[PDB]
């Protein structure tokens, strides 16, 4: 019991030698400003990557 | 009969605390006054700055 209580996917076709896999993240804040205001902060974001065979 | 009368009034140059012209300018507006009042033509002094 191993294809039974792991579920089973379908994407690689029957060529492909590795696949890879990407998460993400992000950052920021914010503040109480005023009406005549030119300082607003800003916001950005990151990923990293994994593979297999 | 009459001689008719036109005068004429030229308005005020400026107000306190107005921006002058167009120049390169820059409002903080992410300021908090911490003790008292502050009128509007006058300087300010920044007792600290929060960290987070």
């Amino acid at each position: 019991s191993a294809l039974r209580v792991f579920p089973v996917t379908t994407e690689l076709s029957p060529t492909d030698k590795t696949f890879e896999y990407m998460t993400f993240d992000k950052v920021g804040t914010a503040q109480i400003i005023a009406d005549y205001t030119d300082d607003l902060p800003l916001v950005d974001a990151l990923g990293t990557s994994e593979f297999g065979k | 009969a009459q001689i008719n009368a036109s005068y004429q009034r030229d308005m005020a140059i400026a107000l306190p605390g107005m921006v002058a012209d167009t120049s390169k300018y820059n409002i903080d507006g992410a300021c908090v006054v911490n003790e008292g009042d502050v009128l509007v033509g006058a300087a300010v002094q920044v007792v600290q700055a929060q960290a987070v």
